[PDB]
């Protein structure tokens, strides 16, 4: 079934991630990829009282996502094209005990949030469920499209902020490379807080690798 | 006041190396 | 096949091939790193796909070889110099051609 502010901020030096699975040590490496530009314009979204931001947001071949939580309001995302059962789309959620990823022709809820994401799923081409499991926290993600794959990075740090997104930096680590084979041009956030969306650009960066091969 | 060298020895896959001089620093010091 | 270490071998890892000498290493690989590289664009080390052990890859000894002679009008004799090589390996590879 289905039941139915764009504040701008600064990206600081966030949105950095490990571009490849190659080990390096004590060196400066210059490259170019879809990274979040420094001090870019980041769009904030909120879930406060009666107002819940869950619009369809353009993907533009890759986005930056972050969220500040104290109650795990944000559960997941939907990525796809027409965002309906006309074609393929992928639902990526924290299902409260497992992470569940499915790519199907989903009959999505217009105002998703009991798991109220879709009523039906047809022509499923991909399914995955992670191992079982059971503001204060900043969660960071990077989503990129490459050769039919959705590349996902993840990171985390402790926070103490009310509305803003604290300045600093963090290198994210890869978590998924999903062989979805689907057209992602748009996406929506799945809510049960505040979150932020930026956009990635093919920008040249010089990365400083420390002794243990980490980026500092 | 890269390439193959030896002090134990080591080599690189780039085919490059540097050879030692006939006269070492101590020999030069002796002349001076 | 089993790992053959501390000698020049022809290796084939799942995604990395070539020749050289395999030795154990302590390179601090991340949970999402399969192999590493040197400062220059060459493979440094690989994590073994079966055991998850990490070994460095060294080049097989090579270099210039020169001959030292008196004139041929004086005598017929020669000494051979192998640039940049430990005589222990030179000798070994002569007996074990
Ligand atoms: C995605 O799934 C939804 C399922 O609700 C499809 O929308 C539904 O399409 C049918 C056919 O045009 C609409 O009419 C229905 O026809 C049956 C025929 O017996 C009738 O029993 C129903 O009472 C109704 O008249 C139905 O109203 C419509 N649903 C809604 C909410 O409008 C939708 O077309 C699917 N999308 C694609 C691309 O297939
Ligand atoms: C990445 O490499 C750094 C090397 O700087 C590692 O950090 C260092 O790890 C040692 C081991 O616990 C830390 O404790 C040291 O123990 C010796 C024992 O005698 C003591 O003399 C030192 O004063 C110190 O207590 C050391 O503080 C630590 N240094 C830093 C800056 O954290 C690091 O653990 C490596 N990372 C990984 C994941 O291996
Ligand atoms: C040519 O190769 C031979 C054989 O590898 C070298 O002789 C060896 O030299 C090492 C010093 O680097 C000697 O000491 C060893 O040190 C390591 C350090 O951890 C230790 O684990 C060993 O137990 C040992 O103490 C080693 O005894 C010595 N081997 C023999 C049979 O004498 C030789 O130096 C090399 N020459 C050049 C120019 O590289
Ligand atoms: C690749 O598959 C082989 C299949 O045998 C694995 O070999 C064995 O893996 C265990 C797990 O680490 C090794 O450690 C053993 O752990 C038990 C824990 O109670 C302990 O009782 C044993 O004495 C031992 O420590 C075991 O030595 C190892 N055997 C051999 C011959 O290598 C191998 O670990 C698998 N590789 C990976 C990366 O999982
Ligand atoms: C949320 O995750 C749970 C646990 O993985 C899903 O429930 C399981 O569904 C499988 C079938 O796919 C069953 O065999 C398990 O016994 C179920 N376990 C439990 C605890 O129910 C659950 O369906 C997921 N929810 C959604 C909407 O996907
Ligand atoms: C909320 O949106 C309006 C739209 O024009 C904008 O002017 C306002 O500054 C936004 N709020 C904040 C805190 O930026
Ligand atoms: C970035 O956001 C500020 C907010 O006032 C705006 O004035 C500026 O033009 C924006 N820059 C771009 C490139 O959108
Ligand atoms: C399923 O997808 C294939 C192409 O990937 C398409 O030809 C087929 O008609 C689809 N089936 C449904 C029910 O949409
Ligand atoms: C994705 O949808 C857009 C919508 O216009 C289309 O132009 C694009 O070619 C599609 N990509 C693929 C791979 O189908
Ligand atoms: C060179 O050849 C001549 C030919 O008779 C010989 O007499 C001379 O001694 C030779 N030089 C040397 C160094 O042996």
């Amino acid at each position: 079934r289905c039941t139915t502010n764009y504040t701008q901020h600064t990206s600081s030096m966030r949105g950095v991630y490990y571009p490849d699975e190659i080990f390096r040590s004590d060196t400066l490496y210059l490259t170019q990829d879809l990274f979040l530009p420094f001090y870019s314009n980041v769009t904030g979204f909120h879930t406060i009282n009666h107002t819940f931001d869950n619009p369809v947001i353009p993907f533009k071949d890759g986005i930056y996502f972050a969220a500040t939580e104290k109650s795990n309001v944000v559960r997941g995302w939907v990525f796809g094209s027409t965002m309906n059962n006309k074609s393929q789309s992928v639902i990526i959620i924290n299902n409260s005990t497992n992470v569940v990823i499915r790519a199907c022709n989903f009959e999505l809820c217009d105002n998703p949030f009991h798991t109220m994401i879709f009523d039906n799923a047809f022509n499923c081409t991909f399914e995955y469920i992670s191992d079982a499991f059971s503001f204060k926290h900043l969660r960071e993600f990077v989503f990129k499209n490459k050769d039919g794959f959705l590349y996902v990075y993840k990171g985390y740090q402790p926070i103490d902020v009310v509305r803003d997104l604290p300045s600093g930096f963090n290198t994210l680590k890869p978590i998924f490379k999903l062989p979805l084979g689907i057209n992602i041009t748009n996406f929506r956030a799945i809510l049960t807080a505040a979150y932020f969306v930026g956009y990635l650009k093919p920008t040249t960066f010089m990365l400083k690798y420390d002794e243990n091969g980490t980026i500092t | 006041v890269q390439y193959g060298e030896c002090l134990i020895c080591a080599q690189k896959f780039n085919g490059l190396t540097v050879l030692p001089p006939l006269l070492t620093d101590d020999m030069i010091a002796a002349y001076t | 096949t089993d790992l053959i270490k501390n000698q020049c071998v022809n290796f084939n890892f799942n995604g990395l091939t070539g020749t050289g000498v395999l030795t154990p290493s302590s390179k601090r690989f991340q949970p999402f790193q399969q192999f590493g590289r040197d400062v220059s664009d060459f493979t440094d080390s690989v994590r073994d796909p079966k055991t998850s052990e990490i070994l460095d890859i060294s080049p097989c000894s090579f270099g210039g070889v020169s001959v030292i002679t008196p004139g041929t009008n004086a005598s017929s004799e020669v000494a051979v110099l192998y640039q940049d090589v430990n005589c222990t390996d030179v000798s070994t590879a002569i007996h074990a051609d």
